[PDB]
């Protein structure tokens, strides 16, 4: 299936995003540092075939790995600064985003 | 695996020249097989045999044969032995000098 | 290099006796590479391409 | 643990001993799935 | 001593450019590469005597060798081609009569014809038409061969039979049956002679090739009677010492006579009839084949012309030509001057489909359907006349209204092309790093994530240590732990011997005790929201 | 780790014993390398029996 740019991501804290609006893109202005998500992208994975003793744990606390991975863009090591600009291209025959 | 066909981002792919060299030799071998069950004229079959000797010979190495039979790339296809010798090859570069 | 005519020498290095050859060439834009070249024997010589 | 690296010409029965089958087709993969 | 002198000069000066090696003597490239390792260090501006001997012996481009092969080849004349064609036809007619020279060949013909009359095939698929609309004619004609045979059975007792087996052959010659039925009795006819000839290898080779039997004694004995024991079992009174050696195999090659009488029975008539039948067949057949071989020679000039335009779409030039030849020989079986034609116009149809049906088959590292290649070549051509026409460029939407396809069946094909990159491509930096030197792995377990999991089977071992023997074992039972495992809940109901329902109770009891915060907080560490 | 093999439709000559400098198949059979070359590329026969 296609990839999404949502904000609801596998294992991202509520303040761990802190800089993504509804579209999952950073606000113009928010100072960024090592590891902050500029754009929250997630790509699906179909039936990972997880390990045993992790099936055990996920059955113990009822949690279960979702369908989407964590291929989300992020600021590299060290390089820290401000987000001065954002462009949003889109395929012509496709739905556009709220931030778009 | 040692001659992979890795997927590149954006729909493209990347392979090693060993792949297409193997493919061409298999093509010439299939053709000579088809010729042999036809009992076609010995001229055509002898050209096929010559061509397969050419293909395998350029497979194991590129230098002794006259023209390194390149591809759509305007570079010579990089055969087996070239992945052992030379500066770039496994021995001189990657088997002692490694990250 | 521009198509024209050139008089090279290549001091030393030919015949390894100290002989200084003289190999004149005429590189045109479109055609043949006319090359007059000497030997050690001081007999002029000609090649086509 | 090994020692005394060796090398020699390879017999056709040797080479058959290595493989786990024989390639026949010049196809590689499926262009729709990548299997 | 010309090249011997130049190699002496190479050992003298130690570096020799194109001037000398061009002027001290393709073969040029070959000889320069050879002079490289006297060693001499040749350039462009046990080897010394080894290379000297190989440089003492006086092209292999298979295209040059192929032209030189074709040198003794020349365009054949038009009606001369008709003559070759009629020679081929005479060969096929020799083979036809040969099969009709075999009567039981026509017997199996009637067998197949009855099976299609018993409906074992199609009445128009039993043959590729007769040489003449409705099958009840051709079928009753086949039925004529049925009655035309049983009129022949009256006369092997020989003067009236020999010309009766042929009258159903002369009618036979005016037919055209499908090749599979054609080759079956043929490939059975090929089986027929191998069976009989192998017998004489048991018959004669076990006498003439072992028992010191001169050729005269078998030929003067066998051929002339050729069937009974008068030629074989009478040779053991030859007043010979080697005819005395005809005893140990006398019961064995007599078997080979037991197999020949089978074969005479199996042939229905004398094996020498069947011999010169299929002997005659392959006699003309090779000549017939010889006729075809002659014609294919004088048409490769077409095929080199045909393939002259398909070349640089990623296929070796000698690979185009060989696929070209495959059609050129396949058409020799099919081309018919019986209309009166030039084979030249006929060939390029087959030879065009040869190159193109192959070029879409074995010309990428990822293969694709010809009907998809049908598509890509339809877009790229229809892309031309729209890019050139409308102005800038055909957008896939614009292609959607030229070709009314859904544009997501189109756009997937535009993702189809562009075969993979050579992983030995040289990247920039002038560092000689190839492309493949940066393509990373995805199968690797992240070395930390292995380091994590080693505590997991330790940590779950921790809480599973402080469990009850039932719960500790049943959970290892229920989940895939420390074995080839994951026995289903009925399966744990059997081994623990409690109940398919009761196990889930203690299983529910298992982690409900482990669902205790402040009791199993270890795996609480293995949670990150 | 696995390897595949290929059954060639006909024999063919290894280049390393063919065209290497000392010609491992050259001096294994008393021949000049150009002779076995003419043999290999279907040019002129070589007699046996
Ligand atoms: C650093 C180097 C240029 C320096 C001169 C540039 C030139 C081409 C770049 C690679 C290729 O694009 C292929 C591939 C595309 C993937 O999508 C992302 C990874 C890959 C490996 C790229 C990483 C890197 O950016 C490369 C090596
Ligand atoms: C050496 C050359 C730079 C010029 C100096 C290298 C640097 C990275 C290479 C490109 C990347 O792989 C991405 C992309 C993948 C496609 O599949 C084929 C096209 C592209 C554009 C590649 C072709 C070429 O090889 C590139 C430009």
């Amino acid at each position: 299936g296609p990839e999404e740019i949502t904000a609801d991501i596998p294992n991202v804290g509520e303040a761990a995003l802190s800089k993504l609006d509804e579209s999952g893109i950073v606000y113009i202005g928010a100072e960024v540092t090592g590891g902050d998500i500029l754009v929250g992208k997630v790509t699906p994975k179909g039936e990972t075939q997880l390990t045993p003793e992790e099936k055990l744990l996920r059955a113990i606390f009822g949690e279960k790995a979702s369908d989407v991975k964590d291929s989300s863009l992020r600021v590299p090591n060290g390089v820290s600064g401000t987000v001065i600009d954002v462009q949003v291209f889109t395929r012509d025959g496709v739905e556009k985003d709220k931030r778009a | 695996d040692l001659r992979p066909l890795v997927p590149l981002d954006g729909g493209r792919f990347a392979t090693s020249d060993l792949n297409d060299l193997y493919r061409r030799v298999i093509n010439r071998n299939n053709r000579l097989k088809r010729l042999l069950d036809l009992a076609a004229p010995d001229i055509i079959v002898r050209n096929e045999k010559r061509m397969l000797q050419e293909a395998v010979d350029a497979l194991l190495d590129n230098g002794r044969r006259g023209r390194a039979i390149t591809g759509s790339n305007k570079r010579p296809l990089k055969s087996l032995a070239d992945m052992i010798k030379g500066k770039q090859g496994r021995f001189r570069q990657n088997l002692l000098g490694k990250r | 290099r521009s198509p024209g005519v050139f008089f090279d020498s290549d001091k030393g290095k030919t015949h390894s006796s100290g002989k200084v050859l003289y190999n004149a060439r005429i590189i045109p834009y479109r055609g043949s590479w006319l090359d007059f070249e000497f030997d050690p024997k001081d007999n002029l010589f000609v090649r086509i391409d | 643990e090994f020692d005394a690296i060796k090398i020699a010409l390879a017999s056709p029965d040797m080479i058959r001993s290595w493989s786990f089958g024989e390639v026949k087709k010049p196809e590689t993969i499926n262009y729709r799935t990548f299997k | 001593s010309q090249l011997k002198l130049l190699v002496t000069r190479g050992k003298e000066q130690g570096y020799l450019t194109y001037a000398e090696v061009n002027d001290h003597l393709d073969q040029i490239e070959d000889i320069i590469q050879m002079i490289n390792d006297m060693g001499i260090q040749v350039m462009e501006e046990d080897a010394a005597e080894a290379a000297a001997q190989v440089l003492s012996s006086v092209t292999t481009d298979p295209v040059r060798m192929y032209m030189r092969e074709m040198g003794t080849v020349e365009l054949l004349t038009r009606e001369g081609e008709i003559d070759i064609a009629k020679r081929i036809e005479d060969g096929i007619n020799q083979v036809q009569c040969s099969v009709a020279e075999y009567p039981e060949a026509i017997t199996y013909l009637l067998e197949q014809y009855d099976r299609v009359e018993a409906e074992e095939a199609r009445l128009s698929d039993l043959i590729t038409g007769f040489v003449d609309i409705d099958p009840e004619l051709a079928r009753e004609k086949f039925a004529e061969l049925r009655a035309q045979y049983v009129v022949t059975r009256d006369t092997i007792k020989h003067a009236t039979a020999q010309e009766e087996i042929l009258k159903l052959s002369e009618v036979f010659k005016q037919f055209r049956l499908v090749p599979k039925q054609f080759d079956y009795l043929v490939n059975s006819m090929r089986v027929m002679m191998d069976r009989v000839r192998t017998q004489e290898r048991l018959i004669m080779k076990l006498c003439v090739e072992q028992c010191k039997m001169p050729k005269k004694n078998f030929i003067t004995l066998f051929t002339g009677n050729e069937t009974s024991d008068t030629w074989f079992n009478a040779a053991i009174a030859m007043n010979k010492p080697w005819s005395e050696k005809l005893h140990d195999v006398s019961e064995e090659v007599h078997r080979a006579l037991q197999k020949l009488q089978q074969i005479e029975e199996e042939t229905g008539l004398t094996i020498e009839q069947v011999k010169d039948i299929n002997r005659r067949m392959s006699i003309g057949e090779a000549k017939a084949r010889r006729a075809k071989k002659e014609m294919v020679e004088a048409n490769l000039r077409l095929v080199i012309s045909i393939a002259k335009k398909y070349t640089n779409r990623g296929l070796q030039f000698l690979d185009l030509i060989q696929e070209g030849n495959i059609g050129l020989m396949k058409a020799v079986d099919k081309f018919e001057y019986r209309r009166g034609y030039k084979f030249s116009t006929y060939a390029t149809w087959w030879i065009r489909q040869a190159i193109t049906r192959s070029i879409a088959d074995q010309a990428r590292t990822i293969r694709i359907p010809v009907h998809m290649i049908e598509t890509i070549n339809k877009l790229n051509r229809i892309s031309r006349q729209m890019l050139q026409e409308m102005g800038r460029e055909p957008t896939p939407e614009e292609l959607a209204e030229r070709m009314l396809m859904p544009e997501d069946k189109i756009r997937k094909v535009l993702k189809i092309a562009k075969e993979p990159i050579s992983m030995e491509t040289p990247i920039g930096d002038d560092e000689d790093s190839h492309l493949g030197d940066f393509i990373e792995d995805t199968t690797l377990e992240l070395p930390l994530d292995s380091a994590t999991t080693e505590s997991l089977r330790a940590a779950t071992h921790d809480v599973l240590a402080g469990l009850t023997a039932r719960e500790a074992k049943v959970l290892r039972m229920r989940f895939g732990i420390d074995m080839n495992t994951d026995y289903t809940l009925e399966e744990v109901g059997k081994q623990f011997d409690v109940t398919r329902e009761r196990i889930r109770q203690i299983e529910a009891k298992a982690l409900r005790k482990l669902r205790h915060p402040s009791r199993s907080e270890v795996l609480r560490s293995f949670l990150d929201d | 780790e696995r390897m595949g093999h290929i059954e060639l439709a006909s024999p063919t000559a290894h280049i390393w014993f063919l065209k290497s400098l000392p010609s491992r198949i050259g001096l294994l059979l008393d021949m000049p390398l150009r002779d076995i070359e003419r043999v290999l590329y279907f040019e002129s026969y070589v007699v046996i029996e």
